[PDB]
């Protein structure tokens, strides 16, 4: 029953810093684990940041140090701040959630999953020039 | 609202060190349980020998497959040792877990019977075999470990480089349920493994203990000397189970309690770390058997 | 334009077959020959049975890991079982074999004993142990096989999917000297595995045969008929075992014999694609000893 | 103790029947087992043709059906043949052997160590767009 909802990602220039959210229903922390991902017209969806119980959150090549994923718990909100934009960022952007593995394997998340889990219904950051 | 996710440190090689030493351990005191139990005259062999076989082959057959977890740990949650290895090695911790209570369940109903209702004790005997017992408890074990041994699988999770051997619910229910067949299948286990089992234990030792409190102004001082010493031993064997698979069990319980509950953050990224410390500590348990012989049965130090 | 590289005709899953078949077999049948072995009387108990012990061991060491090696080859060699558990099961492999044709050796040694020359026959049983030889035939081979488990390795080789098991001299050897470390082993192997251990045999069995046509005309009825017994049941075993292994390391040596004489590319493909089967029968050894024992020797029936 | 020498060198226009040929030494083929790789100036080394006991032959993808190869062990020597040239084949043809694992391993060669075993001197071949 876990249901995710987009937000944000907006028509922003190059160089710029778009806020973008997306919320959550149905799933807590020690079930279920976020992340964000990103699909460009004309090639293959790809990940962008995902929480990660191993090595911490993990980033994508593209979005090290200007991207920042946050999640809480309380309001099971799941955030992104794309600061320093580039002319290639323009692309269509999911939340998906997959099921968390028990705590006898170590709680890792189901990444391997992700087609499987569910996904949002995304938003088209337009990222411009 | 913070939500770490990492854990604490790595715990260096504490725990594959401590796998190792039980291995070794465990190998070489069942290998001497079972060379005692089963070398001495076999017409001196006690109702609670069956038992202490049983015992020492679910401890041998578990740690058997310990210096694999070892490994595991070892490398950063990595396994080398394919898909069949995970699933034997976990469903031999599962059986190693369910066919220990149940001995130790059958050790307190002997006591049970020997201490309570001798007459009784001695009409089951003639109805209830020891071998009978053993087949029932450890097919019994064998089918209750059979749903690890379907749904753990290898893969690698979250993209690591790394093959983790988790529980794999994906096959049995859809991702609505996943939570569901996970705290279903988790609180059977607790409860066939570590409730019913010591709810019996308890209702014994309770009824044996009300039995000696008439005893301690009756009875023949030799026969509750012999008595003594075998309670004493099944005590502790009871007790020392207890601590070491009640941080198991207890930790697995309340974080699937913790999905009901709402928990924290916090508490459950505390039980999600503390999980291996606690599967260490049950893991000890299948060692430390042979040294409470040692300290406690006088038949064991003898041979 | 040479000649082709491939390996023929895939067979379909007959080797794995084999192989699970085997395993099946060899795990029952060794099991009852340790069990038969163990559960008579110790008084009553030949020096040779040490040794028919052994044997049983061996195979009981060499089917269980069986079933890995029919994974290994239904997979079109794929191993995903790890270069640990590739290194034991090509180290029991060898393990198998070298304790296999010691225990042979003694059996043969121990009939030669007991026929040409029965006075010394009991000096040597008063010096020699049979435990301590037992135990030397065990560490022996498992110092012989032990090259095999350091130089064991898995590797995707010709960068297809599959993972392969195979020996690797790049350890110890640079570019060139790789084919002579091989040979080198191979021929090692086969010379302490077959050609020594069986011309020991050759020499004892020729004495016996020798004082057995003298001794025709004189000696004991009833001493007869039992030596006839043990030597039967030994003799079929080491034909057996001559039969079952002599396919592998004549093809072995027909390779390494070839790297020096150059034989045509066609006679080299030919081995390459027989060797499987040569390796198969040469497992099915490891299985035939128990109906063997169930067919010249009696006592084995009975029991 | 096992060396290879190329041969073939040439110039020729797209569409061309160019053929090259390399030799062996102290090399079998039951010890051995070889095959071409290219190296794109610039680039890194890729396989072309390498003679492989799973597949008999593996072709390399960008260049299948266009070429051919072939050995004869009499003289040890390996031969390998671009039809229809393409000016992207401009690049250093090397022929490569590799030793081969013994019939226990199943006389797989052992292709995971190319950059071990005795490499060709090279080979230049320029193609005309
Ligand atoms: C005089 C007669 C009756 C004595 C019989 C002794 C027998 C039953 C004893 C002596 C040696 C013992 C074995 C010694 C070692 C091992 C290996 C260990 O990993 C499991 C137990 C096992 C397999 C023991 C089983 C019981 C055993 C076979
Ligand atoms: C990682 C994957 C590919 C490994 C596959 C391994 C499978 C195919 C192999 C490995 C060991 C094998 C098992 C070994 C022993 C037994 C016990 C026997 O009473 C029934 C067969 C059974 C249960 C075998 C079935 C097949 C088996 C499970
Ligand atoms: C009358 C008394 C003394 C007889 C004692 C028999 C003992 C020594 C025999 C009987 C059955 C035997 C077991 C049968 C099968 C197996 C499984 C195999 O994978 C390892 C050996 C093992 C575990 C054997 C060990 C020895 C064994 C326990
Ligand atoms: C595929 C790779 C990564 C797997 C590595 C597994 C290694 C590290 C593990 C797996 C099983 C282990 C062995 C299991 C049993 C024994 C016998 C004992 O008397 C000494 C330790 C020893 C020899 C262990 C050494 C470490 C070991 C070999």
């Amino acid at each position: 029953q876990v249901q995710l909802v987009e937000s944000g990602g907006g028509s922003v220039q190059s160089g710029g810093s778009l806020t973008l959210s997306c919320a959550a229903s149905g799933s807590t922390y020690s079930s279920h684990c976020m992340g964000w991902f990103r699909q460009a017209p004309g090639k293959e969806r790809e990940g962008v940041a995902l929480m990660t119980r191993s090595r911490g959150t993990s980033y994508a090549d593209s979005v090290k140090g200007r991207f920042t994923i946050s999640q809480d718990n309380t309001k099971n909100i799941l955030y992104l701040q794309m600061n320093s934009l580039k002319p290639e960022d323009t692309a269509m952007y999911y939340c998906a959630a997959v099921p968390r593995a028990g705590i006898e394997s170590g709680a890792y998340c189901k990444w391997n999953m992700k087609d499987s889990g569910s996904w949002g219904q995304g938003t088209q950051v337009t990222v411009s020039s | 609202s913070e939500c770490e996710y990492t854990d604490w440190k790595s715990s260096g090689a504490l725990i594959p060190a401590i796998y190792m030493l039980v291995f070794l351990l465990g190998t070489t005191g069942n290998g001497l349980v079972l060379w005692t139990v089963f070398r001495s005259s076999r017409e001196k062999r006690r109702s609670a020998d069956i038992f202490i076989a049983s015992l020492a082959v679910a401890d041998l057959t578990f740690v058997v497959t310990l210096p694999l977890w070892a490994t595991y740990t070892y490398r950063d949650y990595d396994w080398p040792f394919g898909t069949f290895f995970c699933k034997l090695s976990s469903y031999l911790i599962f059986v190693n877990m369910y066919a220990s209570v149940f001995c130790l369940t059958g050790l307190s109903f002997d006591r049970y019977l020997a201490i309570v209702r001798p007459v009784a004790n001695a009409r089951l005997r003639l109805r209830v075999s020891g071998a009978v017992a053993t087949a029932v408890l450890w097919v019994l074990a064998a089918l209750l470990a059979m749903p690890v041994m379907v749904l753990r699988t290898t893969g690698d999770l979250e993209n690591t480089t790394k093959v983790q051997c988790y529980m794999d619910y994906s096959m049995v229910a859809t991702v609505s349920s996943e939570w569901a067949w996970e705290v279903g299948l988790g609180v059977s286990s607790t409860t066939v493994g570590f409730v019913v089992p010591f709810t019996i234990m308890l209702t014994c030792y309770f009824f044996i203990a009300q039995t000696i409190a008439g005893h301690f102004r009756k009875e023949r001082i030799e026969g509750l000397r012999k008595r003594r010493r075998l309670l004493s031993i099944i005590v502790v064997l009871v007790v020392t189970f207890a601590l070491c698979w009640m941080p198991y069990h207890l930790v697995k319980t309340l974080y699937m309690l913790g999905s009901l509950l709402h928990w924290p953050c916090d508490f459950d990224l505390f039980l999600m770390n503390i999980f291996p410390y606690c599967t260490c500590i049950s893991y000890v348990n299948s060692c430390l058997n042979p040294f409470l012989y040692a300290f406690f049965d006088p038949r064991f130090r003898q041979a």
